[PDB]
């Protein structure tokens, strides 16, 4: 059809969200990344040993395979995978695409191998940054887009509940108030775009933010100055060498996190900034640095608060409140 | 938590 929706799951604690895709004949969960630009699967072709527990894609009639092409990725937090490709037909809650690139895996990192909900990686980033050579292929919206009644995909990503993924439109049912855009930077691949000013509680500063959208990247991570401000008002709270960031009290009570987008408020309730349980009774937090990566990241426990549509017409985001 | 293409 012209249009598309699909349902998307998380995994415990919000750590990513798994949609149900049809590769070939194979039905498999998929991580939709919209940090990376490359559709990979665990595979026949993955050891078994690797594969231990997930669905698999196993090339059929329905597909050719690329000779002399290969491809190798490599994740901000160090997870990687690579192997050859085959096009086969890809579909997606109803839009399919029967020349799609298929980056069958013939090596995967610890980090996929060990949650078996995860069977692969369906890259929306811009297809600029596709990892395949020696001729770098298109991601799936990229092949879809122009068959779209428009070329655009929002989300709708929930706390520990079915969320949606829509193709083509938007959907009215899913956000209240009406949606406001920012222009996109797309120079390194990414759906980067720049944050007018931020408010820890009701603190608000003018400070601009400048960084990505990344459905693919679980935490919000930003400036130590930033972290270091909302944490300052969270009694308790402290960085934590073992686990790696900031903790604090269950029972403490957490601020909201806003960042504003031209006249737009996008809320991010302090309920969603308790992350996880990190044993004495404490709880690590959502919001942590970026350190090192050089700019911010606006990742799922951001996003789970806000419909957010990526149009290719622009390239703009739209955000809007969640209905 | 992950962080997805640095
Ligand atoms: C895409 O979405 C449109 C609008 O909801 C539907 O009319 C179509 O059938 C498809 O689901």
């Amino acid at each position: 059809a012209a249009t598309g929706s699909v349902t998307t799951n998380p995994t415990s604690n919000d750590e990513e969200y798994i949609t149900q895709v049809t590769v070939g004949d194979d039905t498999l969960g998929l991580d939709f990344d919209t940090g990376s630009a490359d559709l990979w699967v665990f595979s026949s072709q993955t050891p078994s040993s690797e594969r231990s527990g997930h669905d698999y894609y196993t090339p059929g009639s329905s597909a050719q395979k690329i000779d002399g092409a290969t491809w190798s990725i490599s994740y901000g937090d160090g997870s990687s995978a690579s192997g050859d490709v085959y096009k086969d037909k890809v579909t997606v809650g109803g839009v399919s695409y029967d020349s799609q690139a298929v980056e069958s895996a013939e090596k995967v990192s610890s980090e996929f191998t060990q949650d078996t909900a995860n069977d692969g990686l369906l890259g929306l980033a811009f297809s600029s940054i596709n990892t395949v050579q020696p001729t770098p292929q298109k991601t799936f919206f990229d092949n879809v887009k122009s068959s779209l009644s428009e070329p655009i995909f929002a989300v709708a990503l929930k706390h520990n509940a079915p969320g949606v993924y829509d193709f083509g439109y938007t959907d009215s049912s899913k956000y209240t108030g009406s949606i406001t855009y920012t222009d996109v930077d797309n120079s390194q691949g990414f759906w980067g775009f720049t944050a007018d000013g931020y408010s820890i509680g009701s603190d608000s500063s003018s400070d601009s933010i400048t960084g990505i959208a990344d459905t693919g990247t679980t935490l919000l991570l930003l400036d130590d100055s930033i972290v270091d401000a909302y944490y300052e008002q969270v009694n308790g709270a402290s960085y934590d060498s073992s686990q790696g960031g900031y903790v604090f009290p269950s029972s403490a009570s957490l601020p909201d996190f806003s960042v504003t987008i031209g006249d737009y408020t996008a809320t991010v309730p302090g309920e969603y900034i308790s992350f996880a349980d990190v044993g004495n009774g404490q709880t690590f937090g959502g919001i942590q640095s970026n350190s090192g990566i050089g700019f911010s990241i606006f990742g799922d426990v951001f996003l789970k608060s806000q419909y957010v549509v990526f149009d290719a017409s622009g390239p703009r985001l739209g955000f809007a409140a969640q209905a | 938590x992950v962080v997805x293409a640095x």
